[PDB]
């Protein structure tokens, strides 16, 4: 049994926490259900092996803070998620991806982008522009509905095989 | 242990009364951490398991351990509504007015739930009813944001009792 160690972060309300709930407990948590910052464990089968998923989701800030470096120096991937109705979320994903590097102090760090709120019946953000950014990053993009749970499996589980690869390929320096 | 504390971890967070009881016999460390510090005893609270939670108490758990993102036990307990953990852990020496990393105590999360014993028995215990958050927010303005009217005017009257 492998652990992954992944965060979700991402501004305030583009459904981070939504989107982890439902992975863990198949519950939609709407306006009405108060959460807070917390970490959960997951076990699933992810190409033939079986993965612990120990996940944190984060809230949406922007604050300098030695307990956040923390975990993001502890957190072996991150999913970096906006909401499709929110063009200032999506802007603000250069500062989160940014943040991680520099905290991490690396150029390949384990992560996946996701478009979140995509039930909604319209949007403000431009899929082929998410696609884009997604592509000059070197990393998959993913769109989610926490409500309907369209891609939320899929976004968890291909931050993991990001993992993998990653650690892979650390593995092939390692000897060389 | 290491072995013995990720065993303890999962026996915690899975309500298994007699394989918790088994490790700690074994010695098991009774303030092992998982990935996003969790203890035994944070893990118990959270899942609402009152016996694993006061035999960890009673074998040395840290009552005021605090997890990757600043929770105690207490804040878990209290988010989570269990009335009985909170009540245990505040008569176990837990800081009523632990601060998370969004500047929540124990009764702002009561507060948001809308957990109205969970309320009476923090302020019992001394929590603070003009405690703000990162956004400026009191229990009381939270109380009234999430529409939990009756642990307003709980608040607003704790208030008054302490002006005075
Ligand atoms: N329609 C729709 N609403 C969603 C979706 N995901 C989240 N929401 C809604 O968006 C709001 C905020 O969601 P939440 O999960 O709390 O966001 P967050 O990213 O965790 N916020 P924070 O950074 O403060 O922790 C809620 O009212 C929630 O129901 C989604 O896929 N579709
Ligand atoms: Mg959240
Ligand atoms: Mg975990």
């Amino acid at each position: 049994m492998t652990e992954y160690k992944l965060v979700v972060v991402g501004a305030g309300g583009v459904g981070k926490s939504a989107l982890t709930i439902q992975l863990i407990q198949n519950h939609f948590v709407d306006e009405y259900d108060p959460t807070i910052e917390d970490s959960y464990r997951k076990q699933v089968v992810i190409d033939g092996e079986t993965c612990l998923l120990d996940i944190l989701d984060t809230a949406g800030q922007e604050e300098y803070s030695a307990m956040r470096d923390q975990y993001m120096r502890t957190g072996e991937g991150f999913l970096c998620v906006f909401a499709i109705n929110n063009t200032k979320s999506f802007e603000d994903i250069h500062h989160y991806r940014e943040q991680i590097k520099r905290v991490k102090d690396s150029e390949d760090v384990p992560m996946v982008l996701v478009g979140n709120k995509c039930d909604l019946p319209s949007r403000t953000v431009d899929t082929k522009q998410a696609q884009d950014l997604a592509r000059s990053y070197g990393i998959p993009f993913i769109e989610t509905s926490a409500k309907t749970r369209q891609g939320v499996d899929d976004a968890f589980y291909t931050l993991v095989r990001e993992i993998r690869k990653h650690k892979e390929k650390m593995s092939k320096d390692g000897k060389k | 242990g290491s072995d013995l504390g990720k065993k303890l971890l999962e026996a915690a967070r899975a309500g298994q009364d007699d394989e918790v009881r088994i490790l700690m016999a074994n010695g098991a460390d009774v303030n092992a951490e998982d990935t996003w510090g969790s203890t035994p005893l944070h893990l118990a609270a959270k899942t609402g398991h009152l016996e694993i939670v006061e035999v960890l108490l009673k074998t040395g758990a840290d009552v005021n351990a605090s997890d990757a993102v600043g929770h105690t036990p207490l804040h878990l307990a209290a988010h989570k509504g269990h009335l009985e953990i909170v009540e245990v852990l505040l008569k176990t020496g837990a800081d009523v007015n632990a601060l998370d990393l969004m500047g929540w105590t124990p009764l702002h999360l009561a507060a948001r739930k809308g957990h109205l014993e969970i309320v009476e028995v923090l302020l019992k215990h001394g929590a603070d009813v003009n405690a703000q958050d990162k956004f400026g927010k009191t229990p009381f303005d939270l109380a009234i944001d999430n529409g939990n009217e009756d642990i307003a005017e709980v608040l607003q009257k704790a208030a008054k009792l302490n002006d005075y």
